[PDB]
């Protein structure tokens, strides 16, 4: 076309090219701390699960997407919506908690009834135990206890991955009264549930701390792609340009002196 | 159930106010931390 | 005459730019070969030489000056025309200006990257 | 460029090489969506092929659409119909793809030719995703459809 | 032997480390695990931990609720909701605390608040343990 | 630029001209005067010119500019004329500035057209190569000492194409 054309390209591109990156570093930053700031609660929602572990408790009546609450800077969402949706197949009672409003987001799919609540903007300042006592409270109550279900959320695996887990979720002191529950004793309807909550608690913090991370990890790699892509992509035309700038002074000299040398 | 499960109260309910307490105990240098560790950044809508 | 005066005086051209056209113009009228972007080629030389009577004297020329503000003006960014090629090879820094800037409002709107006094700051006030 | 340009006006059929296509290993080498006869006809082609052949070229164009926004925009967050479609055009791309039967020096296979109904059906195969929750590799370097199928199960392992 | 993690959110103090004894503000009270101590579950009441490790200590702590674990598995688990050694409380201002706090339990009137109130001068009484 | 670009090749000179009994032969290609100058009381201040002293290491030849394309354009030759003469004379390893040999060959274009010739698209004299080549052939290694060539190289509009 011309040169225009591709810096009219260019321009974008090379524009892009910062712009990824400034969105890849800050992520790469949020991200970093997100994951480093995980470690305690690796550890300690590693913890949750405590005993969920050593026998998990089955509802035959709660599943709860966990996303941030924006992505595309990667298909982050799009992994739970799926797992989500997938698990609405399955499941009982499907009302659904979205911590993140890019759960809110996919979640239209017959989950707009069938949300119970929503949890929103978790990212963009982090979230906290603070949040996940909150999101844990409530919660609760609501008739919706556990209804079976997942918590569906983006866990973190490294830097360079995650996968998004689903879980079953479980809070019935019921059937956490038949099994294993006697056996690693002391236990009660309280103390089950205060531990369940707790457990709850520390799991939807965690989870969503994971979820987050993975996030930030995502966007940050989401501005990798671009960026590589940008960078080649703009290595390429920008030879091209030059190419046919040359083309044209080239030719243009042409047109003008040999197109208007002593023939014009 | 009795003042932290009072009749009702969640164990979070309760134990939040009681870490929350300790966050209220402490020093201040560590409480700077405090609620940037327990934000609640949670905005809620029900959808 | 007044640098020879030990007078310093600035003498903006306002617009060389215009001169190369019309100086092309009148190349190409005497049909005879222009040069390069089809202006002719030494009006570069033709530049030079009338720009190097631009200077900074010592004291026997009455330590006058001839300073200069050569002034072209871009089209559309497009100093890769030769001919501006030409005058940044010569001259001791440009200035740019930059219109988005100034449309935001901001004036000075200045590309400052590409303005540039090339060492001109062996002549500053200690004080800026 | 004007040689070409003015070729146009005398063709009858172009088979417009794609170096584009080539450097990808491809031989074929067209650029398909410019190798041409301009008597495309739902009569004289009948509307089979034609039709058929104009789904595929359409499809190809919207491909050729999306290239550029993949290339830009990574991919991925695309309609999945579309991504389907990528995929499917590599496989019609791919099945478009003949090994060469003269040029096995250069192949090391055989090539191989695809009655015309084997072929419009082929798409129609396709495009049908009776292949397609397939892997795409097999259409590569292929004769008759069917055999690209039968490619397909070999590569199915 | 007994492996204790000791874990708030915040900071993992020992994960499963060889700790002979644990004893610890369960809502129980205490009860005060030993490594022969029959896996049991429990929520974690506010008051303090102390951490007979295995190695001629015991350290010092408050926690303030959350669930204790104690596995069948040598592995107890401290998920202390806040986590402290002793070492980080203020005393200065537990006191202050709980004359404003008990002040506010005067002031309190619903159950729950007043649950609360309490909780909080309790707390500041579980803290004042240390304190 | 004016980073002691110049500063470093005197420095240069005086680590090697110096060291091996090297000399310099400095074209000023396209120079201002007032780079010129620059350089001038550079080198006098430096005393790598030295105007009473053969501490003036450096024979400094100009072909700026403000001359006749013609000059410039020859600049190159005669650099070279008088660096042979060290060379092969007085056994050097010379080194041989010319900066920016780049003006020189704009020159070159110039005059091509001007020359009624025909330059080359990009301006350029078709016979770029050959001028250079010609140039740079005289420009060596023998049996008579090395003319070592310091060449300040502008990047062409940046460009290289």
């Amino acid at each position: 076309a011309t040169l225009k054309d591709i810096t009219r390209r260019l321009k974008s591109i090379k524009n892009i090219q910062k712009i990824t990156k400034s969105m890849k570093m800050v992520a790469a930053a949020k991200y970093a701390r997100a994951e480093r700031e995980l470690k305690p609660a690796r550890v300690y929602g590693v913890g949750s699960l405590a005993l969920y572990e050593k026998a998990d408790i089955k509802t035959p009546e709660l599943i709860i997407g966990v996303s941030s609450d924006r992505g595309l800077c990667g298909a982050i969402h799009s992994s739970v919506a799926k797992q989500m949706k997938s698990e609405a197949a399955n499941l009982k009672e499907v009302k659904i908690i979205g911590v993140g409003d890019k759960i809110r987001s996919i979640l239209h799919r017959t989950h707009s009834d069938q949300f119970l609540v929503t949890f929103k903007e978790v990212g963009r300042r982090p979230p906290t135990f603070g949040d996940a006592s909150v999101i844990a409270l409530e919660l609760l109550n609501s008739g919706y206890e556990f209804d079976e279900g997942s918590i569906i959320f983006n866990r973190f695996r490294s830097v360079i991955s995650y996968k998004t887990e689903e879980k079953p979720i479980f809070s019935l002191d019921t059937i956490s009264s038949a099994e294993s529950m006697s056996i690693y004793d002391d236990i009660d309807a309280d103390v089950l549930r205060n531990y369940q909550e707790y457990s709850l608690a520390n799991i939807i913090y965690y989870s969503l701390k994971e979820s987050t991370t993975s996030e930030q990890s995502a966007r940050m790699t989401a501005m990798d792609n671009a960026s590589k892509n940008a960078s080649e992509m703009i290595d390429k035309l920008t030879l091209t340009f030059n190419r046919t700038r040359q083309a044209v002074i080239t030719k243009e000299l042409i047109e003008i002196i040999s197109g208007a040398a002593a023939l014009d | 159930v009795a003042y932290w499960r009072q009749a009702g109260l969640s164990y979070i309910r309760y134990s939040q106010i009681c870490a929350k307490a300790v966050r209220d105990a402490l020093k201040t240098e560590f409480k700077a931390n405090a609620m940037k560790t327990s934000g609640s950044t949670i905005k809620i809508v029900k959808v | 005459y007044f640098r020879d005066n030990g007078k310093h005086a600035l003498i903006i051209y306002d617009d060389l730019s215009k001169q190369a056209v019309a100086y092309r113009q009148m190349s190409l009228l005497l049909r005879r070969p222009p040069g390069r972007e089809a202006y002719p080629g030494d009006v570069f030389y033709l530049h030079s030489r009338l720009l190097e009577r631009a200077a900074k004297m010592n004291d026997a020329f009455g330590g006058g000056s001839l300073t200069a503000l050569p002034v072209i003006e871009t089209q559309a960014g497009d100093v890769s025309a030769y001919i501006p090629t030409n005058v940044i090879s010569i001259t001791d820094g440009q200035i740019f200006l930059e219109t988005e800037l100034f449309y935001k409002g901001i004036r000075p709107a200045i590309n400052v990257g590409l303005s540039v006094s090339r060492v001109g700051s062996a002549a500053q006030t200690r004080a800026m | 460029d004007p040689a070409p340009a003015t070729t146009f006006a005398h063709l009858d059929a172009t088979t417009v090489l794609s170096r584009a296509i080539a450097e990808l290993g491809i031989y074929p080498a067209v650029d398909p969506l410019d190798s041409t006869s301009r008597i495309m006809d739902p009569n004289i082609v009948g509307s089979e092929h034609y039709d058929v052949a104009r789904g595929v070229q359409k499809i190809l164009q919207d491909y050729k659409s999306l290239q550029d926004i993949i290339a830009i925009l990574g991919m991925d967050e695309l309609s999945e119909e579309d991504k389907l479609t990528v995929s499917r055009a590599r496989k019609i791309q791919r099945f478009l793809s003949q090994p060469f039967q003269v040029a096995e020096v250069f192949t090391g296979h055989l090539g191989k030719l695809v009655p015309l109904k084997e072929t419009i059906k082929g798409f129609q195969q396709i495009l049908a995703g009776e292949y397609d929750h397939l892997p795409e590799q097999a259409f590569y370097m292929v004769g008759p459809i069917e055999e690209a199928v039968a490619k397909a199960d070999k590569l199915a392992e | 032997q007994m492996s204790f993690t000791f874990a708030s959110p915040t900071q993992v103090f020992f994960n499963s480390a060889n700790v002979r004894q644990v004893d610890v503000p369960t809502q129980t009270g205490a009860f005060g695990i030993l490594a022969a101590h029959v896996p049991t579950l429990q929520v974690l009441r506010p008051g303090l931990v102390v951490v007979h490790a295995e190695d001629g200590t015991t350290s010092k702590y408050f926690v303030s609720s959350g669930s204790v674990t104690v596995n069948a598995d040598s592995s107890v688990q401290l998920l202390a909701e806040e986590a402290v050694t002793l070492d980080m409380l203020d005393l200065g201002a537990a006191k202050a605390n709980l004359e404003k706090a008990q002040s506010e339990l005067l002031g309190a009137a619903d159950e729950a608040t007043r649950a609360e109130i309490q909780i909080r001068i309790e707390a500041n009484e579980a803290l004042v343990k240390a304190l | 630029a004016g980073v002691g670009k110049t500063v470093l090749i005197m420095e240069l000179i005086n680590n090697v001209a110096k060291a091996h009994g090297g000399y310099s032969v400095f074209a000023g290609v396209g120079e201002r005067t007032r780079e010129g100058n620059d350089l001038y009381h550079e080198m006098i201040e430096s005393g790598v010119i030295n105007l009473k002293d053969a501490t003036s290491k450096v024979a400094l030849v100009y072909g700026q500019m403000n001359e006749p394309p013609g000059a410039r354009a020859r600049v190159a030759l005669t650099g070279l004329t008088v660096a042979e003469y060290f060379r092969d004379q007085e056994g050097q390893d010379v080194l041989l500035f010319i900066d920016n040999i780049f003006r020189f060959t704009q020159a070159g274009s110039e005059v091509s057209a001007l020359l009624g010739r025909i330059p080359s698209a990009v301006g350029y004299q078709p016979t770029l190569a050959t001028d250079m080549g010609t140039m740079q052939e005289r420009i060596t290694t023998t049996k008579k000492g090395s003319i070592t060539s310091v060449q300040a190289i502008y990047v062409p509009a940046d460009d290289l194409t």
